[PDB]
């Protein structure tokens, strides 16, 4: 729990009255996204093969 | 009589979103969290001031 | 006086808000 | 097939202060109302600005090319329509062909065996109308490796009367083995000099081509000899690294520019 | 002594309304913080002596045991550039 | 409208994309700030601009009295709107946002300090 966070944070079994900063809270990306223009120039190997 | 209150988070100015910088940024220790105290040293004295 | 970025860089708000330093 | 042009007389070098002209856009990055500062091969400011004539009159030199190259032509009727890149120029070695003639704008390059005066030439009859008929720049053309032709166009090889009325501006820039070239037209009424006044060059495209390049040559619009090369004015401009800033607007076009040097 | 006042009041009131400097000391503080905030983050763009400065290019181009090499550039230099920004704020701050 | 990793062209980076009211020029495909940083970009298919909000982000901090007191404790995501939050009572403030502190109407003196004329106490 966040009193836990602190106790180790600050390296003590009892913690003063206060606020205490800890782990920084960061909203993880859901997925990752790819883009590119469109496809085009596809090389001709209908013609060799 | 007083600045901007600013904060970094260190692993994401160093290191953003490569969990590979952030495990090779590990091995330099306190150094990330000696920067966050210096700089929440200077936040608090703001109101301070 | 004429005055949340990408790499990790923030600005907080102070305790005292504007109206506060006023109201003192 | 070529016979050379022989029939010029001799004339000194012209030059011109190119005023401010030669700005393009550094990189395809958009920015707004902001003032950017970079590095690249630029034409300086006020700086000595080449300039050439064909009117009687045909001048078309072998250039050197070394860190890029500006080029700009003050025109009427389409006198000036392409150019030729490379190292050696004979066949011995890739070289590239930029042409723009009555049907399409065309891009090759291949080991042209060149020839020594290359020209586009043209039909000139008292018929009242212009047609294509002399190709001649070029013998061989052997190991080719890259091509491109526009979609199909016309036109006018209509002899326009008048001071000159179209400006275009160019910049060729051979980096790691791509060949950039960036843009600019606008209309323009005024006599004979390259004009007092600011814009810049769009990136107009880019081709991996991977060839050296150390002397360019320039193609113009024309019983072997004995004919008139409209008048059209063209001017070269060799670029140096440079530091520039650049005032971009809202709408993210560079609007001045400041030369660090001068 | 109320009109003199009264009138040194309104020239306090018009001073401050019509030049451009007066809060000069202020303003001065607002723009050293934003250079100093400005040129740390301009810093990621520099290379360092590594082969890039994108830190995803550097991953997509070498292998593991030297892309760490690079990497370890550009954590060397980015802390050496927060510790300059740090410094500054500290010593700034000491001003303040 | 949610936070993804995104590669257009190689431009890779993380953030919310979002539609731009800018316009760029016909062969610009990045935008860029004062700072040097991509905060816009065109789609190389669907020609449209996106602009990029870096994804939220911010520190925690733990509000409690002493150890002795209480064990009861407050968070606070320091710049976050908690909108964000459940991800991973509650009260947004201008600071970021509260969770476990009570609200209340009635101005007390500022015992543990938090941010834009908010501080917290232990009360019945
Ligand atoms: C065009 O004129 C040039 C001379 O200016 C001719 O090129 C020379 O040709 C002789 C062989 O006949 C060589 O020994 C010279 O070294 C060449 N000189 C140069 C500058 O290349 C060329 O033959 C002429 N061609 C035509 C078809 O008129
Ligand atoms: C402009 O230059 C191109 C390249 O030489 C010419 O295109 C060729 O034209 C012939 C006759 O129409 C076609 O059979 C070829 O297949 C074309 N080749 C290519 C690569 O497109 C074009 O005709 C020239 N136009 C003029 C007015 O001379
Ligand atoms: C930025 O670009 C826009 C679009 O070309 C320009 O806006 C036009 O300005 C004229 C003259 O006031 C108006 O009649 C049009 O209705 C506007 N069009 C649009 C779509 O807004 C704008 O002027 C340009 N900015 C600058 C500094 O030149
Ligand atoms: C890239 O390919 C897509 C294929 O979906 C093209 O999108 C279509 O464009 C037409 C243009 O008239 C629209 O009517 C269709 O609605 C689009 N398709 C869909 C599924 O919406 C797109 O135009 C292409 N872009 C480029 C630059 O080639
Ligand atoms: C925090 O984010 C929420 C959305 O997640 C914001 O709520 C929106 O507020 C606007 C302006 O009042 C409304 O138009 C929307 O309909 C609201 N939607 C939702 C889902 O709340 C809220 O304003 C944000 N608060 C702060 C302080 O940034
Ligand atoms: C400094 C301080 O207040 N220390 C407290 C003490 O007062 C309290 O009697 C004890 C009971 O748990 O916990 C601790
Ligand atoms: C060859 O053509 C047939 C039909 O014309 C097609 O089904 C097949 O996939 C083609 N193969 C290749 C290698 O292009
Ligand atoms: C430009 O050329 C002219 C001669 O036409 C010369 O007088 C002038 O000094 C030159 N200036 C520079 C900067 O080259
Ligand atoms: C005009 O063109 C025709 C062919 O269409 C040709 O017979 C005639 O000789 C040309 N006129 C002149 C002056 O040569
Ligand atoms: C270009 O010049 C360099 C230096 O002489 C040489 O190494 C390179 O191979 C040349 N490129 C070609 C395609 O000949
Ligand atoms: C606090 O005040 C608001 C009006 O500003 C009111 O809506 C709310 O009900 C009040 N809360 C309590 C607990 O009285």
């Amino acid at each position: 729990d966040p009193l836990s966070e602190t106790k180790c944070t600050l390296k003590s079994f009892t913690v003063e009255k206060g606020i205490y900063q800890t782990s920084n809270f960061r909203v993880q990306p859901t997925e990752s996204i790819v883009r590119f223009p469109n496809i085009t120039n596809l090389c001709p190997f209908g013609e060799v093969f | 009589v007083s600045m901007t209150k600013t904060s970094v988070d260190c692993t994401m100015y160093i290191c953003g979103d490569s969990t590979e910088c952030s495990n090779l940024l590990l091995q330099y220790g306190s150094f990330c969290t000696q920067l966050n105290r210096a700089l929440t040293g200077i936040a608090v004295e703001q109101d301070k001031n | 006086v004429t005055l949340q970025k990408f790499n990790g860089l923030t600005v907080l708000p102070p305790l005292l808000t504007d109206e506060m330093i006023a109201q003192y | 097939q070529c016979v050379n042009l022989t029939t010029r007389t001799q004339l000194p070098p012209a030059y011109t202060n190119s005023f401010t002209r030669g700005v393009y856009y550094p990189d395809k990055v958009f920015r707004s109302s902001v003032l950017h500062s970079t590095q690249d091969l630029f034409l300086p400011f006020f700086s000595n600005v080449t300039w050439f004539h064909a009117i009687k009159r045909f001048d078309n030199p072998v250039l050197p090319f070394n860190d890029g190259v500006y080029f700009a032509s003050t025109e009427k009727s389409n006198i000036i329509r392409g150019w030729i890149f490379g190292t050696t120029l004979d066949s011995k070695t890739q070289s590239l062909l930029i042409v723009n003639n009555a049907t399409n704008v065309v891009i090759k390059v291949c080991e042209f065996q060149f020839c020594n005066d290359p020209f586009l030439g043209v039909y000139h009859k008292n018929n009242k109308s212009w047609m294509e008929s002399e190709f001649r720049v070029y013998s061989s053309a052997n190991n080719c490796t890259f091509e491109y032709v526009s979609q199909p166009f016309l036109m006018d090889l209509e002899g326009k009367q008048g001071n000159f009325k179209n400006l275009r501006e160019f910049v060729f820039k051979n980096i790691d083995g791509y060949f950039k070239i960036y843009s600019k037209h606008t209309p323009i009424n005024l006599v004979r000099d390259l004009p007092q006044g600011f814009s810049a060059l769009e990136p107009l495209v880019d081709l991996p081509i991977g060839i050296n390049i150390t002397r360019f040559q320039t193609l113009l619009a024309l019983s072997s000899s004995g004919w008139t090369a409209g008048a059209a004015a063209y001017y070269v401009g060799y670029l140096q690294p440079r530091t520039f800033l650049l005032k971009y607007n809202e709408n993210g076009t560079i609007t001045d520019a400041v030369d660090c040097a001068l | 002594i109320a009109n003199q006042f009264n009138s040194a009041i309104g020239k306090i009131q018009d001073s401050l309304s019509s030049t451009a400097s007066a809060l000069g000391k202020l303003q001065d503080v607002v723009n050293q913080n934003a250079q100093a905030l400005n040129t740390l983050v301009k810093q990621l763009s520099s290379n360092f002596g590594a082969i890039s400065s994108v830190l995803n290019d550097i991953l997509a181009r070498l292998d593991k045991v030297e892309a760490e090499v690079q990497i370890d550039r550009l954590i060397t230099g980015r802390l050496q550039s927060l510790q300059t920004y740090v410094t500054q704020q500290l010593i700034r701050a000491a001003e303040i | 409208n949610k936070c993804v990793n995104f590669n257009f062209n190689g431009l890779t980076g993380t953030g919310v994309l979002t539609e731009s009211n800018k316009k760029f020029l016909p062969f610009q495909q990045f935008g860029r700030d004062i700072d040097d940083t991509t905060d816009a970009v065109r789609d190389p298919q669907t020609l449209e601009i996106l602009d990029i909000t870096p994804c939220s982000f911010g520190g925690v901090s733990v509000i409690t009295p002493g150890t002795n007191t209480s064990n009861q404790v407050a968070v606070l995501y320091q710049g976050v709107n908690c909108t964000e939050v459940p991800v991973a009572n509650v009260f947004q403030t201008r600071a970021g946002c509260l969770i476990g502190a009570e609200h209340v109407n009635n101005s007390y003196e500022c015992d543990i300090p938090i941010g834009a004329g908010i501080c917290a106490s232990y009360q019945t």
